[PDB]
Order: structure tokens, then C-alpha cells, then sequence
RNA sequence: GCCCCUAAGCGUGUGCUAAGUGGAAAAGGAUGUGCAGUCGCGAAGACAACCAGGAGGUUGGCUUAGAAGCAGCCACCCUU
RNA sequence: ACCUCGAUGUCGGCUCGUCGCAUCCUGGGGCUGGAGCAGGUCCCAAGGGUUGGGCUGUUCGCCCAUUAAAGCGGCACGCG
């Protein structure tokens, strides 16, 4: 499902952290879903996705996966192996973490060793990781300027009452649209299977009508920008 | 489609047929409802319009003098009502004829005379 | 599930699946209703998961009537044991049922997702059902 | 094709026939299609 | 029944024979012969037209009622004016080319493929694009133009395949 | 035949407005600069444009009168639609200020009548709840 | 009201019991016991369609004209026995009446209407007994529920009963209850 | 289980009047 | 039990079955056929084929970019 | 606990087979979120084929090299 689903365009993102974490009320509170949650231990279990969406007008794959708990035994770990693949197959890795909390260095270090020992197996770079801090609201503010100076890769949220929102998809949109190649294609007039993909799928630059074709600057993702490398403009 | 539904429609259109002095009757065929709401205000301002069924009318056509249409109750028909004089619906449905040409005038009636298309015409032209 | 707060004896005998039934053959809370038609022991899992079939259809409003109850105990003793040496404990709680017994009710307003509503947990009961009104 | 002992018309524009003795759904859509046995 | 209820009318260039139940008919195209069920009863009114009978009401005399109606139906249409169908072939490389009594493709396969051409079935190229196909018998022309379209597994990406003339096929997006 | 509604004197973002009917064949520029010299007078509201399209791909587009659905809103001072009409009243509209609506909605509605108007935007004042007395 | 007694007929059986009466039901008819003020029981049988046909019209309550024998007599349908499984009657009990007597009856309750739309209408009385003419029985009553807010209970004192009939029943019995639309967690939480 | 089957559905036969040693 | 093996009926009359059902089986799926009763419609032409329309407010309100007659929630009225 | 206790020799391996199809390869197709290459799922099909080694008594399992594939079962858990 996965190996039919891949070969599309969706961007594909993973949030994980530590149990009640509110990584089921993120997803619900940035799309609109109607995931449950208990204010319990394993409130969900199964590997949860839905539709992203941004404010430049973009789609992505969100996928929510199971709860960690602390002392895992690496027996459930193997357990779990079939919820903890879309770590591997992420764009982009959010982290979000117990924002009341005393440790944040701990929360990191243990999710990070756990998560780290799946890259490793699996031998792929490890995704940019982004911390979320969450309850804002029922954080003290001394420790949000503790992370301040120590990660400023780390973002203070609240999804019980919805604060920087809008600077979340500013932070995914410069992280995501990053790792598209920008390219400068010349599209001929037999190819009409182009002309609406250039302009919904990717993200256009310019457009002229020159004598060798249409010199279209352009910003294609991945299996879609090392894919108009035969017209290139230069080397 | 109970039958008191349409008792009451073959009386209404006799009572407005003795109540109104003449009518015009045309193809209704192929004209939009864009058409037919711009012609519904220029004809309700005086004359009345219908678009009903050819054996609704001959079951009320059947009372009064308006049986000398029987003939010409086959195909689209399309009751122009006009209460008034006889030419104020027929020269704006002229306009029509021209503006349109896709309608075709079948016929009309007045004063208890049978007409044919080009009487209808001079009709209009009275 | 459903189960009784407290039973006199617990260990019972199994109930007799005989004859027709003689009360609560009439729908009497509700407009719609499941009527059965074979003698079963419906257990308090087929009763709650009907359930939740029926909320699932409607999802909005209305109101679920159930006038059947899982009273009676069935026993079993641990599997691999040969027989005799006492009585097994008891592990699932399930209800008589007799043909004529209305078994499900249902308060909606439109009829069409009314007994839609009905078939879908008619599908999940160990009998064959019909849907039968509250008019005559 | 769906070779289920259960075929159901499933769109408004599923047909359900029968063909040399076996009940099958015939439709405009190939996902549609299935056969019971 | 309503299908068969009204006569096949005959026209003033063709005679009918019947004898018994083997109907046939000759006129200015071919000679076209037939044999309907054991209930049904044909014959011919004095009025130009030819009536099929059934005595009951049974199942299985009611529905050779209508079969037998269409068949002399076009038994009739056929051996006069007769049957075409046109064909198209779509795809860049792809082309038709008459040989005598036979037809040779050009789909896209290593070998040039041939269709023969059956008995009263006459094939008539147009452009290397677009073809027909006409003959007598109804079945025979429809049979064959059946075999001609399934030269090509069916392409809803591109549409390459040869068609009929107002085919409108199902296509999706071949993406990734 | 294709339509549109653009804010007042704001236009051209790359997913609503401009491929949005750029797909098509039509003009792009232009089109924003003659909306805005029409706009600039209302300003206030927005207006359904409908752009009717034939062979030569000119463009033919006209401007309606601006939405009972918003002209409602700017008549009662809320801004937010009622997730829950006939359950809680968000908006209130006076019968009078239901004839200044149907006098700027006089001429592009199928109205006969000036209380037949008044009727039309209260059938549509039901469909967010706002209540009129 | 002029309420039009229906004319059926009878006869009256040689013999009873459950021998009798099960042939009875093969052959097509539907046994019953004339009874009342006469104080001389007379077993008869109907003819078990037309019967349904006055009960398929006029209620469960109608007033019938038996020709015994020829003989008139004015009777009203006192009580119904009908198979749970199969839906057929099997016995009927026909009290005799005669013009101009107060009987004490059972009359079905309607609902007719459209509540405002964050309700749900329970009726919780299905009947009501009220006391009636022998010839002018009410066949159905009418409480329209519309406008209603929040819960509104509707007894037997709401309910306006025609010329010359009474209310036997307390008037503190409730009938239809209209109650506030259940919400989407009510149903999970109720029954569990 | 077939051999179990056709020996206990034997006795429905018009001679041993549904019943057979056995069952 | 009565076509031949195999003693005695390829018995008589009226219907049903097309599956070798007769000569194994469930939940359930299903335009296979015979019988009985109902309901809506219809020579004021109901149904099938076919012609012509199938519009205005409008993109009905909340919701995310967005549901614009057509993921989700509420409302679901009016003029020609 | 019905046959066998005045005897019905019990696990693996070797030799030798024979059958079923609920098919691992090869053969024919329908659907696909099937562009191609390659897949996924279901239907038809028993003709032939289905390797050699390290560890353990081992069936089973893990591993090393390959191959189009290294199928699942029954026959006193076939065969003293």
C-alpha cells in the first residue's frame, strides 16, 4: 500500500513523543480530524494519518504514530515495528514533548536514542528534527526561556488553545519545500502532458514563450524536479 | 398525480379562458427558462402565459367556444393568454419570433374565430 | 457489556429452549423494533455490539430501547481437563430468547434510516430476525 | 472481478443478471463487476 | 410480444419463400435462408408483409416471439441494403493497408499481422487511418469487426488501439 | 462560462484566483485591472462575476449585486456566520434594513415585487439565522 | 358522529373445543363468543377476510350488525386474540350493545406534526380509555405537537376529546413527551 | 466427518421411519 | 414395493420441477418459475425509447486554502 | 474408552513410491491508487519440475552459496 502510495507527491511528515503528549489533539487541531483521546496511558494505538495542509495552499502526508512509554523493553519495541516504519519514510520529524516538565534534556535524549536506534537498522540520514513544547499555557515560563538559548530549533505551542499556529506551517513550509531541486526546463510543443502539471504540482518561476519552447523556471519536488533533467538549461 | 390535481386545473383554465377575451399559441419548445423568465415579466404585465397539457386543454376547451382548436392541439403547446386587446401579447412575441426564431407560432384564437399562423401574423399586426 | 450487579445462585442449569414466548411480543417505548424468530442464548457481547451498530447508523438522535437482559450464567471448566471433578466457573452472561420476543427498539424519524439502522444489527445476531412496527 | 458467494449492486448504475446459471453485476465501471461463486 | 407484435414489411425488390418454417429470402445483394422455433409459425399477409405467430402464452414461446421478429426483421434490411460499420485506428505509427481480399495492420508488434477476409465480408480501406467494414449477414459483419477491435490489449492512457467510429473509452491519468 | 469572486481591492495570489481560471485560456492582468477601476466606486462587499467564454477566448464580464449572505452581515455588525441557526441568533436585521438590501438587489433579482424581494432575503436570512423583526 | 355499522354475517357452530376450532381456521373462517347483557354466550364464526377488512378500516373498535341466522343484532368487538409469530386472528369476543349506552373503550393516540428541530418525540401511551356512545366511538385521537421547546409533557387532560365522551382514565397519565435531541456522546453513554 | 454423516443420515429412509440404531 | 437386475403398474386424472433438484449442509446473496391478495398509476395516454428545459438569490452560513448544487457541522426558506 | 495386553514394534534418517490441490515455478486471464520495469489481489490449471552444504538425534528452525522455483498435506504422524 505503502509501495503504490510512495510514488505520488505528498510530502510526508511524523510526529512522535512521549505518551499524553497530545500528539493526537495536534493532528486533530491542525486538520480538523476527530481522533479520540483519553487522558490516559496509550490513548492511541493505531498508525494514524490524514491530510496536511498549509498556508501557501499545499498538501502533505501527516502521520501520527503509536505513544512511547519510558523503560520500553525492546521486545514491544519489536512489537510495535510495524507502526514505527513511517519514521524512515518521513520528510520532516516533529517531536513534541511534555511541555510541563522539569527535564526537557531528558524527554529529547530518551526519545532521540530510541528513535536513532531504528535509523541506524535501517541506514538512512537521520530528518531534520523539530522540537514542539506543548501547554504553554500550563508551562512555566522560566523554562520556555531555558529552551529558548538552548534550542532554537525548539517552538513553544499550546494545542490545548491554539498559539503560533500560523508560524508552525512557516517553520514546515521552509523545511519542506527545502528539499526540492529548482529547475529551468524547456518543454516542446509534443509533451502536452506537462502543462498542468508544472503549475499545480510544482511551484512556478517564470514563463516565456521563446523559439526553442517554453523556457519554463520552475520548482518541482523530488521525484518530480530529477525528473525534467533531459532539457536542461545548463550543466 | 391524483386525479383531484388535475380536476382542478381543467376548471381553472376554462374559467380564465371566460375570463380572458383571446389567446395566441406558440411552440414552447427549446427556450430557456433565462428566456422564459424575461418573457414571463414582459407577459405578466398584461397578457398571462401557460405551458400545459393538449388533452388538459381539450378537457377544458370543451365548455365553451374554444373547441375550434382541436386540430391544431398537436404539438407543443404553449397558451399565451392575453385578457386585453388581442395585439399587445402578439406584437411582443413577434419581437420574440424575430429576436428567437426557433419558435414557430401554431396558432391563435379571438372572439370565438379560428385562425391559422399567418392570420395570427396579421393578428398581430391588428 | 452488561452484566447482573449480583445473582443469587451461580451456577445455574441451562435454560429451556422450548415453546414460543408468551410476553413482550409487542413493541411498547419505541416506533421501530426487531422481532426474533428462532430461540438463541444472545450473550452480552451480541447485545452490546448490535448496539453499537445501530448508534453508528443514526449517530446523531434518536433513542435505543433494549428490553432483553443477559441474566442467566453459562459455565465452563479449563480446556485439557478430563471430565468430572465439580462444576465450572462461570465466564459468559446470555439471555433466553423465544421466537416472537422483540429484542431491539428504535426512535427515529425518517423511516428509511430507521430500519436501515435495524438490519445492520440484525446482521450481527445469531438468529434470523424480522423488523416489525409499532402500528398494527 | 470479485468472485464472492455475497454480490450486491453497489452504484445506481449496477445491473444484476443472470448468465449461465451464476448471478453476477454488471456495470460501466470495471471495479464494479463481480460474479458469485 | 411488443416487439414482435407488428410485420416485418417487405419491400418491392426482394421475393420471400416459405416453406414450413425455412424462411428465405432473395433480392438485389445476396440469398439469406432461415429456420425458426417449433411454436412460432411465419407466414405472409396480402398486404406486403410478413407476420411471426405465437400460439401462447407460455415462457418460452413468448420470447421466441421477439427473437424471431428482429431476425427476419433484418433478414430483410440486410439482403437489400445491407450493413457497414467504421472502423478507426488511433496512435502515432499506426496504419492500414489493403491486400487484395485481405487487411494488414500496423500496431506497434515486431510482425505485421493480417486478417483474412471471411465469405461475404468485404473489406474497404479509406485512410491509412480509418477503414470499414460491410457484408450481408449481420452476424458475420458484427463477428468480425469484434475481432479487428481486440487487435490491441485495451490502453486507457493513451487511447492506441483501433476503435469504432463513435467510441467514447474510459481513460484515467498514468501519473507515476 | 466559469465564475468567480475576488476581494476588493486585492487580487492575484497563485492557488485561489490565478490559475484558478488561467487554466482555461484567458487573460490574467488585465482582468485584475479592469476589476478594480469597477470595484473601486462599491469597494465594500463582493461580487460575483461571471465571465462567459466563447471560441475567440475574449473575455465578457460582468458585475452582479453583492451577496445577500454578506450584505446581511455588513446590515447587522457581526462578522461570523452562524454555525447554528434557528438554535442561537447571532445577527439582527430590521424589516427596514431587508428593503435597503432589496433596493441595491432590485435589479439583478427575479423579484417582481418590492415586499416579493423582501421575502427572497428573508429566505436566505434563514439560512444563517439572522434574525429580522 | 354517525358512525355506519357493518353488516356481517355468522353462523353458529355445531361444535367446540381446540378440535373444532383449528378446522375451523384451515377451512377460512375465524371462531367467536357473542356475550353481554343477554347473559346467553352463542358461539359463532366469521369469515375471516371480511373480518379483517372492517378491522383493516375501522380500528381494532368496530360495531357490527351480525345476521345470525337472519336474525339482526348490533354487537362492538370486545376483544382480539392474534398469534405473535403469524399475525392472524384466532378468536374475537363480540359484546352485544344497542343504541344509546355509554361503553367504556380503549382508543389508539396519534402524533401528528414537526417539532422544532433539537428535539425527539417519545410517546410513552400508546391508548387511552375513554368512555363512549355505543355508536359514535372515537377511532383515533390527535395530539399535534408543534412549536414545543424544551421538554414538554403532554398527559390526557391535553388531549381534546369530541362532543359526549369522557375521559375514564386519570387525567395525570402522560402520553407524548417531547424531549431534547439526544446528543452524539448520549447514545454511547446510554446502555452500557 | 463424512463417514459419520451419511451413517446417522440413513435413517431418514422410508423403511426405518426415522430412527436407526446408533443414531 | 411394482422400467430392467427383481415377484408385481414404462397404472388413471389435475398441477409443479429444468436443477439429474430427486440422489447431503449454514449465515447470507439473488429479475428462476406457479398460486393468492393488496397498493400507486393509466385512453384526462400511467411505463420504456425520444424532444425541450432542469433557472435567480448562490459561492445558504461555520470549517480548514476548500465543501462554490456536490469530505465535515448547522440551517434547508423564498421569487419567476 | 469402541477394536488389539495367550504382543497391532515407538521418534528421526536412508531406499522406494502413490494420491489430493488449499499452486512455489512454468501456462491462461479479470481488477488495480496498473505510465514503463516491477509489483499487489482474485479466478482457471495437478503435465512436468521443485539444489548442495554448517549447527542439533533431531521433525522444526537459523545460516552459507545458488536457482525459474527451492509448495502444503494424506497414505499405522506411508515405508524396521
Amino acid at each position: 500500500q505503502r509501495g503504490s502510495r510512495r510514488r505520488s507527491e505528498i510530502p510526508s511528515v511524523a510526529i512522535v513523543g512521549y505518551t499524553n503528549a497530545g500528539k493526537s489533539s495536534l493532528l486533530n487541531a491542525l486538520t480538523g480530524a476527530g481522533v479520540l483521546v483519553e487522558n490516559a496511558l496509550f490513548a492511541t494505538l493505531e498508525p494514524t494519518t490524514r491530510r496536511g495542509e498549509f498556508e501557501d495552499g499545499r498538501p502533505f502526508v501527516l502521520t501520527d504514530t503509536v505513544g512511547f512509554v519510558r523503560h520500553l523493553p525492546t521486545q514491544l519495541v519489536e512489537a510495535f515495528r510495524s507502526t514505527l516504519e513511517e519514521v524512515v519514510d518521513a520528510d520532516l520529524l516533529i517531536h513534541v514533548v511534555d511541555g510541563s516538565d522539569v527535564n526537557p534534556l531528558a524527554q529529547i535524549n530518551a526519545v532521540r536514542t530510541v528513535i536513532n536506534e531504528v535509523v541506524a537498522e535501517y541506514d538512512i540520514a537521520p530528518p531534520p528534527e523539530l522540537l514542539v513544547v506543548n501547554k504553554i499555557d500550563a508551562a512555566t515560563g522560566v523554562g520556555l526561556a531555558q529552551l529558548r538559548r538552548a534550542l532554537p530549533d525548539a517552538v513553544f505551542v499550546s494545542a490545548r488553545t491554539g498559539d503560533g499556529l500560523d508560524k508552525l506551517r512557516s517553520r514546515m513550509g521552509e523545511l519542506v519545500e527545502s528539499t526540492d531541486a529548482t529547475v529551468d526546463v524547456t518543454i516542446p510543443y509534443d509533451r502536452g502532458d506537462l502543462v498542468a502539471r508544472v503549475h499545480t504540482d510544482g511551484h512556478v518561476d517564470a514563463t516565456e514563450h521563446t523559439d526553442a519552447g517554453t523556457r519554463i523556471k520552475a520548482r518541482v519536488p523530488a521525484p518530480l524536479a530529477a525528473t525534467l533533467r533531459e532539457y536542461a538549461t545548463f550543466a | 398525480m391524483a386525479k383531484a390535481d388535475k380536476a382542478t386545473a381543467v376548471a381553472d383554465i376554462a374559467e380564465q379562458f371566460k375570463a380572458s377575451t383571446a389567446t395566441v399559441v406558440t411552440e414552447y419548445r427549446g427556450l430557456t427558462v433565462a428566456n422564459l423568465a424575461e418573457l414571463r415579466r414582459a407577459l405578466g404585465d398584461s397578457a398571462t402565459y401557460t405551458v400545459a397539457k393538449n388533452t388538459l386543454v381539450k378537457r377544458a376547451a370543451s365548455e365553451a367556444g374554444i373547441e375550434g382548436l382541436d386540430e391544431l392541439f398537436a404539438g407543443p403547446t404553449a397558451i399565451a393568454f392575453v385578457k386585453g386587446e388581442a395585439v399587445d401579447a402578439a406584437k411582443a412575441i413577434k419581437k420574440f419570433a424575430k429576436d428567437n426564431k426557433a419558435l414557430v407560432i401554431k396558432g391563435g384564437y379571438m372572439d370565438g374565430k379560428a385562425l391559422s399562423v399567418a392570420d395570427v401574423e396579421k393578428i398581430a399586426d391588428l | 457489556m452488561l452484566i447482573p450487579r449480583k445473582v443469587k445462585h451461580r451456577k445455574q442449569h441451562h435454560p429451556e429452549q422450548r415453546g414460543i414466548a408468551s410476553g413482550g411480543t409487542s413493541v411498547s417505548f419505541g416506533d421501530y423494533g426487531i422481532q426474533a424468530l428462532e430461540h438463541a442464548y444472545i450473550t452480552n457481547r451480541q447485545i452490546e455490539s448490535a448496539r453499537i451498530a445501530i448508534n453508528r447508523h443514526i449517530k446523531r438522535g434518536g433513542k435505543v430501547w433494549i428490553n432483553i437482559f443477559p441474566d442467566r450464567p453459562l459455565t465452563k471448566k479449563p480446556a485439557e481437563t478430563r471430565m468430572g471433578s465439580g462444576k465450572g466457573s462461570p465466564e459468559w452472561w446470555v439471555a433466553n430468547v423465544k421466537p416472537g420476543r422483540v429484542l431491539f427498539e428504535l426512535s427515529y424519524p425518517d423511516e428509511k434510516t430507521a430500519r436501515d439502522a435495524l438490519t445492520r444489527a440484525i446482521h450481527k445476531l445469531p438468529i434470523k430476525a424480522r423488523i416489525v412496527t409499532r402500528e398494527e | 472481478m470479485k468472485v464472492n458467494p455475497s454480490v450486491k449492486p453497489i452504484c445506481d448504475k449496477c445491473r444484476v443478471i443472470r448468465r449461465h446459471g451464476r448471478v453476477m453485476v454488471i456495470c460501466s465501471d470495471p471495479r464494479h463487476k463481480q460474479r458469485q461463486g | 410480444s411488443r416487439i414482435g407484435k407488428q410485420p416485418v414489411p417487405v419491400p418491392s425488390g426482394v421475393d420471400v419463400t416459405i416453406n414450413g418454417q425455412n424462411l428465405s429470402v432473395k433480392g438485389p445483394k445476396g440469398t439469406l435462408t432461415l429456420d425458426v422455433a417449433e411454436p412460432i409459425s411465419v407466414s405472409r399477409a396480402e398486404d406486403g408483409a410478413i407476420v411471426v405467430t405465437r400460439p401462447d402464452d407460455e415462457r418460452r414461446s413468448r420470447s421466441l416471439h421477439g427473437l424471431s421478429r428482429t431476425l427476419i426483421a433484418n433478414l430483410v434490411t440486410g439482403v437489400t441494403e445491407g450493413y457497414t460499420q467504421k472502423m478507426e485506428i488511433f496512435g502515432v505509427g499506426y496504419r492500414v493497408q489493403l491486400k487484395g481480399q485481405n487487411l494488414e495492420f500496423a500496431l506497434g508488434y515486431s510482425h505485421p499481422v493480417l486478417i483474412e477476409a471471411p465469405e461475404g465480408i468485404t473489406f474497404a480501406v479509406e485512410s491509412p487511418t480509418k477503414f470499414s467494414v460491410s457484408g450481408i449477414d449481420k452476424q458475420k459483419v458484427g463477428q468480425i469487426s469484434a475481432v479487428i477491435r481486440r487487435l490491441r490489449r485495451p490502453d486507457p492512457y493513451k487511447g492506441k488501439g483501433v476503435r469504432y467510429e463513435g467510441e467514447q473509452i474510459r481513460r484515467k491519468v498514468g501519473k507515476t | 462560462l466559469i465564475k468567480l469572486q475576488i476581494q476588493a481591492g486585492q487580487a492575484n495570489p497563485a492557488p485561489p484566483v490565478g490559475p484558478a481560471l488561467g487554466q482555461h485560456g484567458v487573460n490574467i492582468m488585465e482582468f485584475c485591472k479592469a476589476y478594480n477601476a469597477a470595484t473601486e466606486s462599491q469597494r465594500g462587499n463582493v461580487i460575483p462575476v461571471e465571465i462567459t467564454v466563447y471560441e475567440d477566448r475574449s473575455f465578457t464580464f460582468a458585475l452582479k449585486t453583492p451577496p445577500a449572505a454578506k450584505l446581511l452581515l455588513k446590515a447587522a455588525g457581526v462578522q461570523k456566520g452562524s454555525g447554528e441557526p434557528h438554535k442561537t441568533k447571532v445577527a439582527k436585521v430590521t424589516w427596514d434594513q431587508v428593503r435597503e438590501i432589496a433596493e441595491t438587489k432590485k435589479a439583478d433579482l427575479n423579484a417582481n415585487d418590492i415586499d416579493a424581494a423582501a421575502k427572497i432575503i428573508a429566505g436566505t436570512a434563514r439560512s444563517m439565522g439572522i434574525t429580522v423583526e | 358522529t354517525a358512525n355506519i355499522p357493518n353488516k356481517l354475517t355468522a353462523n353458529v357452530r355445531t361444535r367446540t373445543g381446540k378440535g373444532a376450532s383449528r378446522q375451523a381456521r384451515r377451512d377460512g373462517k375465524v371462531p367467536a363468543v357473542l356475550y353481554g347483557h343477554g347473559t346467553d354466550p352463542q358461539h359463532l364464526e366469521l369469515n375471516a377476510r371480511d373480518f379483517a377488512a372492517v378491522l383493516r378500516s375501522h380500528g381494532t373498535n368496530a360495531i357490527l350488525t351480525l345476521d345470525i341466522e337472519g336474525t339482526e343484532q348490533l354487537a362492538l368487538t370486545k376483544a382480539l386474540d392474534v398469534h405473535p409469530i403469524r399475525r392472524n386472528i384466532q378468536h374475537a369476543d363480540l359484546l352485544v350493545v344497542q343504541r344509546g349506552e355509554k361503553v367504556t373503550v380503549e382508543v389508539t393516540v396519534l402524533v401528528e406534526g414537526d417539532a422544532t428541530p433539537g428535539t425527539l418525540v417519545t410517546q410513552d401511551a400508546n391508548t387511552i380509555e375513554i368512555e363512549a356512545e355505543a355508536l359514535s366511538i372515537p377511532e383515533q385521537l390527535t395530539v399535534s405537537v408543534e412549536g414545543v421547546e424544551a421538554g414538554t409533557q403532554i398527559t390526557a387532560g391535553q388531549i381534546s376529546l369530541p362532543e359526549g365522551v369522557n375521559l375514564i382514565s386519570d387525567p395525570e397519565l402522560l402520553v407524548v413527551n417531547v424531549v431534547e435531541a439526544p446528543s452524539a456522546e448520549a447514545l454511547e453513554e446510554e446502555g452500557a | 466427518a463424512k463417514r459419520g454423516r451419511k451413517k446417522r443420515d440413513r435413517k431418514h429412509s422410508k423403511a426405518n421411519h426415522g430412527k436407526r440404531p446408533n443414531a
